[PDB]
RNA sequence: CCGCAGAAGAAGCACCGGCUAACUCCGUGCCAGCAGCCGCGGUAAUACGGAGGGUGCAAGCGUUAAUCGGAAUUACUGGGCGUAAAGCGCACGCAGGCGGUUUGUUAAGUCAGAUGUGAAAUCCCCGGGCUCAACCUGGGAACUGCAUCUGAUACUGGCAAGC
RNA sequence: UAGCUAGUAGGUGGGGUAACGGCUCACCUAGGCGACGAUCCCUAGCUGGUCUGAGAGGAUGACCAGCCACACUGGAACUGAG
């Protein structure tokens, strides 16, 4: 119900930084990012069209930290919602509270953000929410609880998020330790490395 | 140009000694903006067969009138036993096509399409039927031209 | 067919039978082994494949494959059969479920244990 | 790791279609034996009267594999 | 006779009542003549917990329909 | 008010006629417009209708086992 | 025997276009002339004329554009063995509205576009593209 | 809801020859066995059995059964019949299906509008409520239908007169 | 499964029912149904819906709701607004 195994193995299999470590240290310094995991990982075999589709799907899942059943449901919703399914899918994932908590810079990773949420340290509009998959809406104020404002990991996580590219669709306050989910992110606001149409095709099988 | 290998088939001719094996290679190429061509190469080795196919594909490229990364109207293509159907789709549909048709439509620069392949799904004949489909497609402007009307009167 | 011919006699759908009739649309059936023996497979393959003739509760006498290395079944063993053709044995349309009723699990199996009825070491 | 066979000598009493044989063994039991793969591949012919080694199984004592012909 | 009463819907421990006109002999959640409102007993602070079509209730009372005790109380609180 | 028009196909019963009402219906599957016939036993008090006549009929109460339609008028004599 | 004069007219146009004929001629009828009028005004034929009195004959002047025939396809839809009628909301768009469907409405034979704007359904005579 | 204590009490199942995401070693030697199909195993087996590694799912995971799909493989949408399965040996002909051309008429088919009905639930849309979700729920849309009334009259049918 | 039907089909009169009616009876007429599939045989509760499907279809009718039927098996009535 969560992936609790080694993180960099996942990054190595996708062949990209999935941001599953804090990013105080470079990913190449902690692992061989170029090399896929295991004995036969130095080999780079030719990947099928299905394999390209799969590995794109698993990349997005592994970033956000979503198991297949819940991800398939996010796809069904995106297909249902009007407009571009691919863009809708990425919007839903970005909506998730664990993600939003991470992007604001309260958790160092999405897993640390997920723990904060799960451990009743986050409030949405003044009310405690401990569900990682909780969809945050525009004009919602995510905040740290007064008990959790002293947590040393939260102080550290803010300093990391200062290094990263700041989300334009959020607006955080570091002293308050609250932020406003201003709007839903556009497709332009998210990274161009994701080929979401491969996921759309994968599920259209 | 974008280039894609569709199929590689090992073929055989019997001689007095035994069997001379050789390799065929169906490829397609396109600009991803209306132009697409297929090529079929034969050689004693696979890499030579591919390169021959690519060179033939580059020189036998048709033109297709696309409407912003999709078709103008529903089209039916036929070749040999292959019968294909394609129709326009809205943005974010993706290429809903099977195997050989997808390769053609990808490199041709059709992002959104709904397709089905009836009858034989032999890659060689499917690719021809697909490209037969796309070439016989008509834009509003050329329909208006032949009918002696404006685009507004037609549409 | 002309429209008028279809009006007079519509398209008859083909009545596709079961490959596993002795189950009678049940996921398993219990039976009693009337014989337990070996049989040689069809042309390309060679082995002495372990099988049993099984009298089911519903009264169908069928042949069932006993998968895995080694088995404890004898005449008058009570077993559970599932569906599953064995390609290289004529008439063998059913597998015996291992680790159910009198049929033991396979000894010293470590992979696909759930297919051969073997507890986790 | 596999279970063990019972080797036993016998005489081929008749040949049957497709490399099948009746073989009366040492103990006097007649088994319907079939040729081994190695003997098939190497084209070792078996005939009525030939003395054969037969690998039997405890799962079935009416069947065997002819592994050697002497 | 014809009665105006609550059919219980909603979920376990979260009842939502449909205010229905029905032949009294029918099961509570069964055949009814007309729905004329709803009562949500666990409604939130700024949610319409009760709505009745008082005109349609009045019509049916006019035709000699009885009102259950709980609906009578709901008609009072609305008024 | 509500009437069917159809053709008399029997007159052999006392005070009773069989009347065929032809309908033209689109076939559900195949889309071809077919001719369908409803036969009704109809009450004919005076025994005026003969075979071939076109008659207007209306629905009434049961008059016999099979009769629940009565003659309005003869539209066309045969 | 001859049982579909309209299918015949369409076949004459189709066959005539395939054989690069300048014109095609056939026995006339009011309905043929009605369809001819739709073809002309939509610009699938150049012109038409009826000649004769007892046995009138309809001539159609076929169009060609850059050598190629303007009538790409021409299909009989409603036919004697299976009549096809459509309500205004289910009038067929041919070639995503680049072609025409010729529709017999109660206000005369017209295109599916004109039948939609009039707000009528009717019998679908033929597709033209 | 609050407090307390301590990572503490909480990970498995299938799979890795191709289809199909994932490969090596050892054992075995057409044996034992695998298998959905194609197939694999007769000494260096990525296909058997074990191991290491990997992939997929995850409080589940596999297997079996069953239905639809893919199957345009009963084809109305949407298939065929010289040689692949498929033109009756040939004709005549009743029922039936289909019907050249013009006018008038009718208004059955057809088309348009309206009215009544098409239970609620369900499905769909926009909202609301349970921390989220499932779930519950407000309103709408939909229920492609049936009947009736009023119109339209090109086409098809009826009727009449013609050619 | 190609023929089926004598209260059978209709009429008249009497009786009967809350009520129309071969519902029943007597008499009269000889009809009535059927290749637009009667009759016979086999299977089956029906529907809203449900599953699948791009759709058209196909399969299905557990739960929930409407309708029907049955209450050990075969008959029968009594009481009652039912
Ligand atoms: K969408
Ligand atoms: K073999
Ligand atoms: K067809
Ligand atoms: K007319
Ligand atoms: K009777
Ligand atoms: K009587
Ligand atoms: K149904
Ligand atoms: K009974
Ligand atoms: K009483
Ligand atoms: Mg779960
Ligand atoms: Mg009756
Ligand atoms: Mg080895
Ligand atoms: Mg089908
Ligand atoms: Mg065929
Ligand atoms: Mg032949
Ligand atoms: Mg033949
Ligand atoms: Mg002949
Ligand atoms: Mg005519
Ligand atoms: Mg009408
Ligand atoms: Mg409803
Ligand atoms: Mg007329
Ligand atoms: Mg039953
Ligand atoms: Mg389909
Ligand atoms: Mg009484």
């Amino acid at each position: 119900a969560r992936y609790l195994g080694p993180k960099l193995k996942l990054s190595r299999r996708e062949g990209t930084d999935l941001f599953l470590k804090s990013g105080v240290r470079a990913i190449d310094t902690k692992c061989k990012i170029e090399q896929a995991p295991g004995q036969h990982g130095a080999r780079k075999p030719r990947l099928s069209d299905y394999g390209v589709q799969l590995r794109e799907k698993q990349k997005v899942r592994r970033i956000y930290g979503v198991l297949e059943r819940q991800f398939r449901n996010y796809y069904k919703e995106a297909a249902r919602l009007k407009g571009n399914t691919g863009e809708n899918l990425l919007a839903l994932l970005e909506g998730r509270l664990d993600n939003v908590v991470y992007r604001m810079g309260f958790g160092a990773t999405r897993a640390e953000a997920r723990q904060l949420v799960s451990h009743k340290a986050i409030m949405v509009n003044g009310r405690v929410v401990n569900i990682a998959s909780y969809q945050v809406s525009p004009n919602d104020v995510v905040s740290i609880r007064e008990k959790a404002k002293k947590q040393s990991r939260v102080k550290a996580a803010l300093e990391l998020a200062e290094q990263r590219e700041k989300p334009t669709w959020l607006e955080v306050d570091a002293g308050k330790m609250e932020g406003t989910f201003k709007r839903k992110p556009e497709r332009s606001d998210l990274s161009a490395d994701i080929n979401e149409h491969l996921i759309v095709e994968l599920y259209s099988k | 140009l974008q280039e894609k290998l569709i199929a590689v088939n090992r073929v055989s001719k019997t001689v007095k000694g035994g069997r001379i094996f050789s390799f065929t290679a169906l490829t397609v190429v396109g600009d991803g903006n209306g132009r697409v061509g297929f090529g079929y190469g034969k050689a004693r080795e696979v890499p030579a067969a591919i390169q021959k196919a690519m060179e033939k594909a580059r020189r036998n490229m048709i033109n297709v009138a696309l409407n912003n990364g999709t078709l103008q109207h529903p089209v039916k293509g036929v070749h040999t036993g292959s019968r294909v159907f394609m129709q326009p789709a809205s943005e974010g549909t993706g290429i809903i096509a099977g195997g050989a048709m997808r390769a053609v439509l990808e490199v041709a620069g059709v992002h959104n399409v709904l397709a089905k392949a009836y009858g034989s799904t032999n890659p060689i004949n499917v690719v021809r039927a697909t490209i037969d489909g796309l070439e016989n497609m008509n834009s509003p402007e050329m329909v208006a031209a032949k009918r002696g009307k404006s685009v507004e009167e037609i549409l | 067919a002309t429209v008028n011919q279809l009006v007079r006699k519509p398209r008859a759908r083909k009545v596709a039978k079961s490959n596993v009739p002795a189950l009678e649309a049940c996921p398993q059936k219990r039976g009693v082994c009337t014989r337990v023996y070996t049989t040689t497979p069809k042309k390309p393959n060679s082995a002495l494949r372990k099988v049993c003739r099984v009298r089911l509760t519903n009264g169908f006498e069928v042949t069932s494959y006993i998968g895995g290395e080694g088995h404890n079944l004898q005449e008058h063993s009570v077993i559970l059969i599932r569906g599953g053709r064995v390609k290289d044995l004529p008439g063998v349309r059913y597998h015996t479920v291992r680790g159910a009723l009198d049929c033991s699990g396979v000894k010293d199996r470590k992979q696909a244990r759930s297919k051969y009825g073997v507890k986790r070491p | 790791a596999k279970e063990d066979n019972i080797e036993m000598q016998g005489t081929v009493l008749e040949t049957l279609p497709n490399t099948m044989f009746r073989v009366e063994l040492e103990n006097g039991h007649v088994v319907t034996a079939h040729i081994s793969g190695k003997m098939r591949k190497n084209y070792i012919r078996i005939l009525t009267g030939d003395k054969v080694t037969v690998e039997l199984t405890p799962y079935d004592l009416s069947k065997g594999r002819i592994v050697f012909r002497s | 006779m014809v009665t105006i009463r609550l059919a219980r819907h909603g979920a376990k421990k979260r009842p939502f009542y449909q205010v229905v006109v029905a032949d009294s002999r029918n099961a509570r959640n069964g055949r009814f003549i007309e729905r004329v409102g709803f009562f949500n007993p666990i409604a939130s602070e700024k949610e319409e917990g009760t709505r009745l079509d008082l005109d349609r209730i009045a019509h049916w009372v006019g035709q000699g329909a009885t009102i259950s005790d709980r609906v009578a109380a709901l008609i009072k609180e609305v008024n | 008010i509500r009437t069917l028009q159809g053709r008399v196909v029997s007159d052999k019963m006392e005070k009773s006629i069989v009347v065929a009402i032809e309908r033209f219906v689109k076939h559900p599957i195949y889309g071809k417009f077919i001719k369908r016939t409803t036969k009704l036993h109809v009450h004919d008090e005076n025994n005026e209708c003969g075979i071939g006549d076109v008659v207007e009929i209306r629905e009434c109460r049961p008059l016999s086992k099979t009769k629940s339609w009565t003659l309005v008028r003869v539209v066309e004599k045969a | 025997s001859m049982q579909d004069p309209i299918a015949d007219m369409l076949t004459r146009i189709r066959n005539g276009q395939a054989a690069n004929k300048a014109a095609v001629t056939m026995p006339s009828s009011k309905l043929k002339v009605a369809i001819a009028n739709v073809l002309k005004e939509e610009g699938f034929i150049e012109d038409f004329k009826v000649e004769g009195d007892t046995k009138p004959e309809l001539e159609l002047t076929l169009k060609y554009f850059q050598g190629k025939a303007v009538v790409e396809s021409i299909q009989r839809v409603s036919r004697p063995g299976l009549r096809i009628y459509k309500r205004k909301d289910e009038l067929p768009k041919v070639m995503a509205g680049l072609g025409i469907a010729v529709v017999s409405t109660s206000k005369g034979v017209m295109t599916d576009r004109a039948a939609r704007q009039a707000g009528l359904g009717g019998e679908i005579i033929c597709y033209v593209a």
